[PDB]
Parts: C-alpha cells; structure tokens; sequence
C-alpha cells in the first residue's frame, strides 16, 4: 500500500551532523597556529608575514564553516 | 516574587571576624599577575591599570570561601547558576569595556581590523573586524559557562561516586567475612584510591578555574593597555 | 694600514647554487675529506659517502640537499663510481653537505680503518672500565665512559668487517 | 534526577507574592508626594529623571501595534507552549 | 495516505551530534599549545610574543565551538 | 492523520553522543603533555615555565569537555 | 493524538557511545609514553622529571575518561 | 497512551559501540612501540629503562581498554 | 571497526621501524624484535574485538 | 570501513619507507623485505574484516 | 567511507615522497617505483569496497 | 563522507609539496609534476565515490 508519512523532527539530526563538520575547521584551525608558532621561533625575523599567511588560512577555513552552519540553520528552520 | 533565603558562609564569616581582628601579612595569591602588569623597567601607563587589584581579590576570597569549601560534603555553593554567573561576569567585563569606550579615543579600536593593507579591506579585513568583535563577547560568555560548568560536572561526578561507594560498602561488606572477601578489597581499595584521586583533582581544578577567570578578566584590559616609556 | 683576510689567500672557495635555478642531474658527489688542516681527500668524485651524525646514519649521494651534520665517533664510509670502497674512522667533527654536489666532511681526525688495532682496542677498554669503577668524581666518570664510547665504536666497527 | 536535586539552595525561610500592579501604583504614589511639593519646579532635573522615561516607555507601549499576540505576562500557567492564554 | 508523525525526543539525539564537534576545537586548542611548548623551548627570548599567538589562535579556535554550543541550546530548549 | 509521539528513552542517545566530545579533549591533552616532554629535553632550563604553560591549555582544552558533559547531565536529567 | 512511547534498550546504545569516549582517551596516553621515549632518548639524565610530567598527564587524561565512565555505567543502570 | 516497548536486538548495538573503543587503544599502543624504535636508535645505551617505561605505557592504555570490554561483555550476555 | 585502529597501528610500528633500521642499521634484530612485541599486543587486541564479532554473528 | 585502518595503515608504511630509502639508500634491499612484512600483516587483518562483510552478505 | 582512509594513504605515501625526492632527487626513480607500488596496493583494498557496494546497490 | 579523506589526502601532498620546495628548492617542476599525479588519482577515488552517491541518489 502507497503510505506517506511526514516526520517533524528529522531536521534536528541533520543539523546536529552539519554542525559537526565544524570538528575539521575546529582543528585545522589548530594545526594553522601551531605551525605558526614553530615558524616564528625558527625565523622570528618574518613575523607579520605568517601572521598575514595565518590570517588567511583561518578566514577560509572560517568560510567552511559558515557554509556548514547556513546548512544547519536552514535546516533547523525549514 | 521575593524569596528570602541566606548564603551557607556565616560560619566562615565568624572565622574571618574571628582570626582577622588583627592584621596578617599575605604572601600567596592565587591571581599574581594582577600586581605586575609591567615586566620591562621604564615602561608605564597613564591609565589605571591596577583597578582591578581589590575586586580580584575580593572574587577570589568569595570564590574560595565557596567552591573550596564545597567539597565537604552536604556544603552547598549558593551561587551556582548560569544567569547569576551570567550576571556576575557581565559587570566586571562590560564595566572595563565601557571605561575603555568612555574614553572616546576611538584609536585605540585600529588594532580590531586585523591584517595589513595587502588584504582586500572588504572582503578580509572587514570579516576579521567582525569576528573577533563578536570574541569579545563569545570571551566573555566562554568565561562563565567554564567557571559554571566545572563546578556543575566536577559535584555530579563526586556525588555519583559517593553513592557507589555508599552501596558497596554498606551491602557487600559482608563478604570480607565470605570467601570472596579477595574481590571485596580489591574493589575498596580501588574505591579509596579514586576517592582520593577525585578529592585531589577538584581541588586543584576550583583554583586552576578561578585562575583562568580573572586571567581573562586581566587579558581583556591588558588588550587596550598602551604603555609609553621614560625618558 | 688595512691587514689582509687569512681566507684572501685561499683560491677554492665554496659554490653556492642559486636557489631559482635550473637543477641538474649529477652522479658524481666532489668529496672533501679533511684531518687537522690536511686534505685526505680534495674534490675527489665519489659516488657515495655514508657518514654517522648525532642523530644517525646519513647515505649522501650527488644532489643531497643542504645539511650540516655533527659526526660522532664512528667509521666513514667512501665509495667510488667503480664501485671500490676506502673506509676511514673519525672521532669527530662536522660534515658541510651542499645542493651543488659537494661534501666537505672535516674531522679532528680521519683514520683508515686498517690501522687501528682490535687487540689495542680491547685492552684499553678493560682499563678504561677499572677507572671508570674507581673513577673519583662524576667528572673524571664522564671523561672515562666518552673514551669507553669511542674505543666501543671502534671495536663494533672492526668486527663489522 | 535525585543528583541534580542537590544542586539548590538550601536556607530558604521566606517567600512573598506581590502584583506588578500594585507595588507599580505604590511606586507612583510615592513618587508624585515626592514630586509634588511646589519647592520643586517641573524644569528640574530630578523631576524630569523621575517622569520624563517613564513617560517615555509607556508612550512606546501605547504606541505599540504589533501583528502577533503577546500573552499576558502573569497568567495563572505559562508553561503550556500550545495555550498562550 | 497522509500521516503526520512528531517525534519528541529526537532533539536530543540533534544536541548530543552537535556537541561532538567540541572534540575538533579540543583536539585543535591541544595541538596550538603543543607547538607552542615546543617552540619556546627553541626561541625562548620570544616565548611572551608566542604567547599573545597562541591565545588568538584559542580565541579564534573556541568561538567555532560556540556556534555548535548554540545550535544545542537552542534545539535542547525547543 | 495528525500523531503525536513523545519517546522518552532517546535522552540516553544524545548523552552518550556527547560523551565523544570528549575523546578529542582526552586527545588533546595527551598532546600537551607530548609535548611538553619532548620540550624539555630540549631546554630542561625552562621546564617550570613551559609546565606553567601546559596547565594553562590543559584547562582550556578541559573547559571544552565540560561543556559537552554539561548537555550529557542536561539530557540525562530531563 | 497523544502517544507515549518508553523504549527499554535504549540505553545499551547510549552506553555503548560513552565508551568510545575511552578511544581518544586511550591514545592520548599511549602519545605521552611515546613522546616521553624520545625526550629521554634525546636527554637521558631527565629520567624522572619527565616520568612525574608522563604521570601527570595520564591522571588527568585518566580523569577524562573516568568522568566518560560514570556516565557509561550510569545509563547501563538506568 | 503509555506503551512500553522492550527490543530484545539492541543489546547487541551497544555491545558493538564499545568495542570501538580498542581501536583507540590498539592504535595507542602502536604509537608507544612507534616512538620505541626510534629512541633505542637514538639511544641504543638506554635499551632496557625505555622498554620498561613502553610497558608501563602499554598496560595503562591496554587498562582503558578492558574497562571499555567490560561494558561490552556485560551488555552481551544481559 | 575497531580492527581500522589495530591495523593502522602495526603500519605505525612498521613504519617508524624502517627510520629506525635506516638511522641505526646495526640494530637490526633488537628493533625487529620489538615491532614483532608490538604487533602482537596490538593483535590481541584486534582478536578481542574480533571474538565478540563472532560471539554477536552465530548469537 | 575496518578496510579504511588498513588501507592508510599501508600507505604510512610505505610513507616511512621513502624516507627511510631517502636517508640510507644502500639499505633498500633489507628495508623493502621489512616494508612487505608489514604489508603481510595489515592486509591479514583486512581479511578478517572481509570475511565478516562476505559472511554477513551471503547469510 | 573506506575509501576516505585509501585516499588519505594515497596522499601520504606521495607526501613522504615529495620529502624523499627533495633529499635525495638521484633515486627519484627508485622512490617514484615504490610510491606506484604502495598506491597499487592502496587501492587494491578500494576494489574490495567498491565490489561490496556494486554488490550490494545492485542487490 | 568519502570525500573527507580525499580533501585531507590532497592537503597532506600540498603540505608535503610546500617542505620539499623548501628543502630543496631548485626540484620544485619534478615535485609539481609527482603532486599533480598524487592528485589525480586521489581525486580518482573521490570520483568513484561520487559516482554511487548519484547512482544511489538516482535510485
Ligand atoms: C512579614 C514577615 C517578616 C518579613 C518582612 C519582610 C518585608 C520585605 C519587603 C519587600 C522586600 C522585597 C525584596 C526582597 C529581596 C530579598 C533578597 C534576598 O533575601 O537575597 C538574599 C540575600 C542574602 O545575603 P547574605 O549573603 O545571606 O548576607 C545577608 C545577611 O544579612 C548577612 O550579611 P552581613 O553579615 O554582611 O550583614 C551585616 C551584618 C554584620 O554582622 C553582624 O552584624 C552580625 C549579626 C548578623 C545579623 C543578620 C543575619 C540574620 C540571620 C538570620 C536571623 C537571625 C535571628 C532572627 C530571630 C528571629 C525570631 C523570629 O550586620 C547586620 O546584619 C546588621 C544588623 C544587626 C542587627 C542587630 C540587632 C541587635 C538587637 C539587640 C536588642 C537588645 C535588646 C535588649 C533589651 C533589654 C530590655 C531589658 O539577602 C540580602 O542580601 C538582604 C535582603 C534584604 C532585603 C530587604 C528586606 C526588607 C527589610 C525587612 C526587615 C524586616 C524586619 C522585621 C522582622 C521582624 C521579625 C519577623
Ligand atoms: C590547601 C589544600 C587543603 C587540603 C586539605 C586536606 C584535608 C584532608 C582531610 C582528611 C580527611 C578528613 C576527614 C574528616 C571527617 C569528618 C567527619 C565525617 O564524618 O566527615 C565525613 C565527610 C564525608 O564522608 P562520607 O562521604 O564518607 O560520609 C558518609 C556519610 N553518609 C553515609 C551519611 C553519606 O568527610 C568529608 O567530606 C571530608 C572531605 C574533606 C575534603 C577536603 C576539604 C578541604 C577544603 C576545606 C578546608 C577548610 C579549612 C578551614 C580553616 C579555617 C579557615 C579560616
């Protein structure tokens, strides 16, 4: 027989395992710095340059994780 | 709604009117760094960067006097709620942010559009600006939730052991006298070694805590601290 | 009155390959092997050298990039495009390895393997350790278990082969 | 359940109830017999900061036309989400 | 046929995926300190201005797990 | 037809989800204190400052596992 | 219409997530031990400085995974 | 209406999540034999006091693993 | 599943295991001896994880 | 997705062994061997995994 | 998802690669020779899984 | 969920990528060229993943 069902409560999961991709950024985000801080202490010398080179890498691992969060909340409302 | 209710401290009130009538030095403080700001001689700053000194240490002596104390059992943290927190994190914080902005030097905000003038102003720069004005406030929020998140976990687990250790003990005793009183002991010796294990963690954790609490106090000001040298 | 550098004088200097260059493929890696201000080996094509740092053992063949390495008391290994191998022993010193295809290894002291003496090394081991046993201090411990290391080496060396 | 329950407040002695309203109007009255003495002229500071925002708020609460529905704010249960009244 | 189904208690099976991103911002926070211990050990003249790095690296590390932390609240009290 | 269906047996699954959280903070921690040794043997002249420091992202890193173990009581208790 | 539902099982599943939490916690101690090699193979007169700090750590890693423990037996009794 | 539901299947899932558990600890363990190695090359004098503590190392992290077991074989037989 | 981390951690012990013979040829035998060590507690584990596969498979 | 453990187990063996060849290259005839032991080990576990996937698909 | 760890492999081996090459470009032809090797068993294991999804999606 | 070990495997190439031109700089073209292959057959991998999603995704 043709059932349709209709389940309102299936978008918290979808939002719950959207929101994990942000365990990646969460950690490439650390992996970033830490290399930063070895860079400087090896040539201190260039210090505002990784900084700058840092800054950047965060901002597109940022971006990341703006589109996984745009997902969870889509979700979330609709 | 009016609910009159007391703080669980009127015994140690006695105790500080009762052993400090007269004076007594103070060697050891949890939060040093708060009386030395400055590491480099000739550096100094015109504004007042040791305002904070006293409500330091009054929330570490209130601080203390709670959460240490809590570890004997049935001692009750009067305090423990998020929005209380909330609250008490809220006027320290939102207190230095606003002598900051009273300043109206808005100079002193160049240093929030992060990156140089190689990156793009709008799209880079701008974004950075954004994020980490919304960190201020996500620092402070973090803040709380830490201070009230430690002490909630750190007494459910205490008490969830202690019921455990309350019910073996009482209604398995028995077996030291039975043959497989090897079992029993060996199991309470694990209970006394996690018991203290527990008791020890805790209390280095209420301090550590409390030190991470005025240290983000103390980051937030150092963070607009300009410091002009003597000549 | 302006005195001269001592290195004005010396006319085999260091080449230093830039580093947005073209690379090219070499097979033969210009040994410089030094004892004491004395060149053993000067700019001689070696296919191979295997030298023993700190850390441990280091097989340089031609185009092996830029590395400082500080030897340790251990054999030295040299082996030629005809495939015949010379073996020396050093107690130590630095080894200057370049991207251009060059390898100035320079040691207190470079020994051909074949003049040491197992039953010398041996002895003086054993003497080495009663010392060691009555050795004063902690000092006078260290200096006799450094000699005990070195005369080790050159024993573990031998028997190798 | 039973664990979380150690987690309260445990002097508590007293509880009172009052309306909004009423200690609202009490508030008012004792503000208009401080305010009202003719010593203090209207164009004062102190009668302004004690009028002018509450004139203010009550003004923007009259203005307000609001195309949903705020329930009342001391109903007798609010904790049903599906009966705002 | 049209059936329409609520399911109550999914909202806790949505918070408890959320919060297991925090083990990404963890895992990433350890890794800056990490690298920041071994780099002062290497520059230590320098350790404060590794520092200052490092507690931005947490502050923008953190803040990533905050918006996971929001999503739960705001499906555990709904 | 409009069913309503409240399971209350699902708190457990979200509980024991947020309980992952805190094999990243575990992790983490481990990686501190990694390299913390692997420091000091580097330059033992610092070892009471560089232990000053991995105490400080001990809690730090900490501070994340409480949160997520907070949802778990949370859940766990409603 | 309203329905209430109790599943009994559950918290078998529940449970059974709590102890992954043991994986991280698990690795992060076998990292230290591996670190704490090297750093007394690269100074080895620092054999008991670096046990202490080693020790330490798996105490704290150890607390991680016990505050997962108590929740994974909680809910197998629950 | 109130309906109790008891699945006679699900002791089994939870039987299987804990045992995800031992890969955190079998890979632990290789982690400590990983850096093993390398110390004794290293430091090939210290060949015994390295493998002592790389035993230490191994049975606290096999000890995480045994107490994940045990939950697993409880759940399987009850 | 738990299998992907014990097999993953013998290619750690064997991986390290050639830096370590590489750095240190002569100590061939004392290395090998020990990545064997490893590898056998690191299976014991996989045959613990893989006796209650089984127990849960013919259950 | 035990496979995935084993697959990356693998090539970290092989990783290693690059380097290994890198640093003493005269050794590669006795590293190679080690390098296939490993291999020998991983992919055995791998079976193990297989088996149940085939066991379970055919059952 | 077994394929997430046979594609991280792959990346690894080619990473040490790079490195070794980097150190020793002479052997680029030997190490190159075994990078292939480790890949062709890498994704030997990916044939396994991709047979196990034809044989079940079609199925 | 595929694809994650396959954007991690390219990064962990361009990591490598990165240390190996500056190790040794003048070998950047044969390291260029042996990163692109690593690529490929990475992103090969993600390809036959996509290719069951949109069989499945069809189906
Ligand atoms: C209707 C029923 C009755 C109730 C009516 C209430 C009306 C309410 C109106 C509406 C209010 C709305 C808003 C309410 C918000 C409440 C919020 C709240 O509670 O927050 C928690 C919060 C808890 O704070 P905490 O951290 O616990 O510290 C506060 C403590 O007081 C401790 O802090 P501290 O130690 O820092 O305080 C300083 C302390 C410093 O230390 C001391 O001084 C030590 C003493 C401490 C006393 C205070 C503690 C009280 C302890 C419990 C009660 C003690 C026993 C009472 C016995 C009662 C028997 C029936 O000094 C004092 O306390 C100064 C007073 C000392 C009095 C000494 C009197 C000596 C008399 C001697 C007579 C001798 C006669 C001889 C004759 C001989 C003839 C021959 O409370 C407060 O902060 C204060 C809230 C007060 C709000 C205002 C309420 C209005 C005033 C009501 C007065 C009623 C008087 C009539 C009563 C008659 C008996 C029934
Ligand atoms: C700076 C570091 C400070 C470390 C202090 C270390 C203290 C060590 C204490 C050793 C054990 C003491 C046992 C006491 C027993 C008391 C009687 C009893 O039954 O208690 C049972 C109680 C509970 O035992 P229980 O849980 O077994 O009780 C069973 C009871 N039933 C079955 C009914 C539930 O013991 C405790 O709670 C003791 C815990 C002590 C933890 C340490 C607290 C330190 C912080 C407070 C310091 C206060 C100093 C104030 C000085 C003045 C300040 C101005």
């Amino acid at each position: 027989s043709t059932v349709a069902i209709s389940v309102q409560g299936l978008h918290y999961v979808g939002t719950g395992l959207a929101a994990i991709a942000l365990a990646g950024v969460g950690l490439g985000i650390g992996t970033i710095f830490g290399n930063l801080l070895v860079a400087c202490a090896r040539q201190p010398n260039l210090t505002k340059m990784l900084f700058n080179y840092a800054i950047l890498g965060f901002a597109l691992t940022e971006a990341i994780g703006l589109f996984a969060l745009m997902l969870a909340f889509l979700m979330l409302f609709s | 709604m009016f609910l009159f209710f007391f703080c669980d401290l009127f015994w140690l009130r006695l105790l500080l009117c009762m052993y400090y009538c007269v004076w007594s030095r103070l060697c050891f403080i949890v939060y040093f760094n708060c009386l030395m700001l400055i590491f480099d001689f000739l550096l100094f700053c015109l504004f007042d960067l040791y305002l904070f000194v006293g409500l330091c240490l009054f929330l570490l002596l209130w601080f203390m006097l709670f959460n240490l104390y809590s570890l004997i059992l049935y001692y009750c943290i009067t305090y423990l709620n998020l929005y209380l927190l909330f609250c008490i994190v809220f006027l320290l914080y939102i207190a230095f942010l606003f002598l900051f902005c009273f300043l109206c030097d808005f100079f002193l905000f160049n240093n929030l559009l992060v990156g140089d003038s190689f990156m793009d102003v709008f799209f880079i720069r701008f974004l950075l600006c954004f994020l980490e004005c919304f960190s201020l406030l996500c620092r402070c929020l973090s803040t709380f939730l830490r201070l009230f998140c430690n002490l909630l976990s750190s007494h459910f687990l205490l008490l969830m052991f202690f019921d455990f250790f309350y019910f073996i003990f009482v209604f398995f005793f028995y077996g030291v006298f039975c043959y497989w009183f090897i079992l029993f002991i060996f199991v309470f010796c694990f209970c006394l070694l996690f018991y203290v294990f527990l008791y020890l963690l805790d209390l280095f954790a209420a301090i550590l805590q409390l030190f991470i609490f005025c240290n983000m106090i103390l980051q937030l000001i150092m963070d607009f601290l300009l410091f002009l040298l003597f000549v | 009155h302006d005195l001269p550098e001592g290195f004005e004088f010396m006319e085999h200097k260091v080449v230093n390959k830039d580093i947005h260059a073209p690379h090219e493929n070499l097979e033969t890696l210009r040994l410089t092997l030094t004892r004491q201000d004395e060149f053993l080996l000067r700019e001689e094509p070696v296919k191979c050298v295997t030298v023993t740092g700190t850390n441990g053992e280091y097989g340089i063949y031609p185009g092996h990039a830029y590395k400082i390495v500080q030897l340790n008391p251990s054999p030295l290994t040299v082996e030629y495009t005809d495939g015949t191998t010379k073996k020396y022993f050093v107690s130590g010193g630095f080894a200057h390895i370049n991207n251009e295809g060059s390898c100035d290894v320079n040691t207190v002291e470079c020994t051909l393997l074949d003049d040491l003496d197992l039953a010398i090394a041996e002895k003086e081991l054993a003497a080495q350790q009663a010392a060691l046993g009555s050795a004063k201090d902690d000092k006078a411990k260290s200096v006799v278990e450094i000699r005990i290391s070195v005369i080790e080496a050159v024993i573990a060396a031998l028997k190798h082969h | 359940s039973n664990p979380a329950d150690h987690f309260r407040p445990n002097l508590k002695a007293l509880t009172l109830y009052a309306e909004r309203q009423h200690y609202v109007d009490r508030w008012l009255h004792v503000k208009e017999r401080w305010l009202a003495p003719w010593y203090l002229p209207w164009w004062s500071p102190l009668f302004q900061l004690g009028t002018w925002y509450s004139q203010r708020s009550r003004n923007l609460f009259l203005v307000e036309n609001h195309l949903s529905y705020r329930p009342y704010k001391f109903r007798r249960n609010d904790e049903d989400r599906n009966n705002p009244y």
